[PDB]
């Protein structure tokens, strides 16, 4: 039915500028209250601003004269520009509609926004050779390491998402080194360990770097 | 007590105290932007 | 600016029972709060109109309760689809604010971790930095405690850890931890071990390996 589709966001060094946009599937935008909010991890949501049906606007105190909002009634699309992006504002931002006094009813898919002086760095992959204990049973648990990348997130896949089963990928972590890391594990039968060909795909969007590493039984006595 | 005016219009309505601040020239808000609008050079008094 | 407090810190309960989510604000209002749901990594969804009006797309199991300053959320007959975090926002005036969130967990039964430790790869050792990886799988409680031991000396403070959300299919969790040191420091000691303490085990289980084992 009614859907909001956004885009944009991303990482720019402190002092930069960034414009965002979002389009609506069925709600015209023109005759509706539209708002922007952002979510920082471990800190929660936060109000940013909103537009009234009369075309008027208002914003939070902390961003007055800094954060801008606009619309294009012709295309049922919402436009937001941000300038003077500062520290700790890196987050995911959302577009939202109300009825009554700001009841955010329908929501988009959310857009990440990132700010840091650091630049983009692709990930590094280190496979883990399975142990004899790990293969004890019908199936075995095999995995690999991903680290020294920035900025998050990174996509890990097999056959471009065909399997979707037996895969455990762990949440990302930010290092004191200023880079990110994560880990993933896949489960396969202990018999196919020697025959089926294992390939892991690592995808890091802001570096546009796609990494492929094999996963082979190898050995510990070597 | 010492002025003459052509006409005086007395408007009344029932709002909440939060929106009382919206009754002022050049302000914006739900009451301001959908219910009651004031001129930029408004001359008069506001009582609530 | 009016600040909210969601309570309790976390919610851990089995399905089919009743849920109770309490919230408090700095300054007293009258029916000017609401609820927002979010399954992790998704779009937050609007729950409850005002204190007790329910949206049309939301089944009857939910119920909200409000007061001047105390406000509580109630859901009955908990189901797997309900595992998520829960948020409070003010539809009053300030201008508007929000709350700190609370997570709901669906409980079935206790399961001990699957623990396997993996040595550093050749590329890591070539780069001058060595790390040790311990993996815990398919466990409940989430409150699984993991510690590192080197030459039987505790070194649990050289790690950064993250744990996945609830597994919908197995009602369990998996953890990722890494113990990393310089190559010279990694060569200083001889045996590396990791200690795991969990409720499903009669005692903590420890796995270990020697550096000379490659």
């Amino acid at each position: 039915e009614v859907q909001l589709v956004e885009s944009g966001g991303g990482l720019v060094q402190p002092g930069g500028s960034l414009r965002l946009s979002c389009a609506a599937s069925e709600i015209t935008v023109s005759r509706n209250y539209m708002s922007w909010v952002r979510q920082a991890p471990g800190k929660g949501l936060e109000w940013v601003s909103v537009i009234y049906s009369g075309g008027s606007t208002f914003y939070a105190d902390s961003v007055k004269g800094r954060f801008t909002i606009s619309r294009d009634n012709s295309r049922n699309t919402l436009y937001l520009q941000m300038n003077s992006l500062r520290a700790d504002d890196t987050a995911v931002y959302y577009c939202a509609r109300d009825y009554g006094d700001f009841y955010f009813d329908y929501w988009g898919q959310g857009t990440l926004v990132t700010v840091s002086s650091a630049s983009t760095k692709g990930p590094s992959v280190f496979p883990l050779a399975p142990s004899s204990k790990s293969t004890s049973g019908g199936t075995a648990a095999l995995g690999c390491l991903v680290k020294d990348y920035f900025p998050e997130p990174v996509t890990v896949s097999w056959n471009s998402g065909a399997l979707t089963s037996g895969v455990h990928t762990f949440p990302a972590v930010l290092q004191s080194s200023g880079l990110y890391s994560l880990s993933s594990v896949v489960t396969v039968p202990s018999s196919s360990l020697g025959t089926q060909t294992y390939i892991c795909n690592v995808n890091h969007k802001p570096s546009n770097t796609k990494v492929d590493k094999r996963v082979e039984p190898k050995s510990c006595d070597k | 007590n010492d002025l003459c005016f052509t006409n005086v219009y007395a408007d009344s309505f029932v709002i909440r105290g939060d929106e009382v601040r919206q009754i002022a020239p050049g302000q914006t808000g739900k009451i301001a932007d959908y219910n009651y609008k004031l001129p930029d050079d408004f001359t008069g008094c506001v009582i609530a | 600016e009016i600040v909210l407090t969601q309570s309790p810190g976390t919610l851990s309960l089995s399905p089919g029972e009743r849920a109770t989510l309490s919230c408090r604000a700095s300054q007293s209002i009258s029916s000017y709060l609401a609820w927002y749901q979010q399954k992790p990594g998704q779009a937050p969804r609007l729950l409850i109109y005002g204190a007790s009006s329910r949206a049309t797309g939301i089944p009857d199991r939910f119920s909200g309760s409000g007061s001047e300053t105390d406000f509580t959320l109630t859901i009955s007959r908990l189901e797997p689809e309900d595992f998520a975090v829960y948020f409070c926002q003010q539809y009053g005036s300030s201008p508007r604010t929000f709350g700190q969130g609370t997570k709901l967990e669906i409980k079935r039964t206790v399961a001990a971790p699957s623990v396997f430790i993996f040595p550093p790869s050749d590329e890591q050792l070539k780069s001058g930095t060595a790390s040790v990886v311990c993996l815990l799988n398919n466990f409940y409680p989430r409150e699984a405690k993991v510690q590192w031991k080197v030459d039987n000396a505790l070194q649990s403070g050289n790690s950064q850890e993250s744990v996945t959300e609830q597994d919908s299919k197995d009602s369990t969790y998996s953890l990722s931890s890494t113990l990393t040191l310089s190559k010279a420091d990694y060569e200083k000691h001889k045996v590396y071990a990791c200690e795991v303490t969990h409720q499903g085990l009669s005692s903590p289980v420890t796995k270990s390996f020697n550096r000379g084992e490659c």
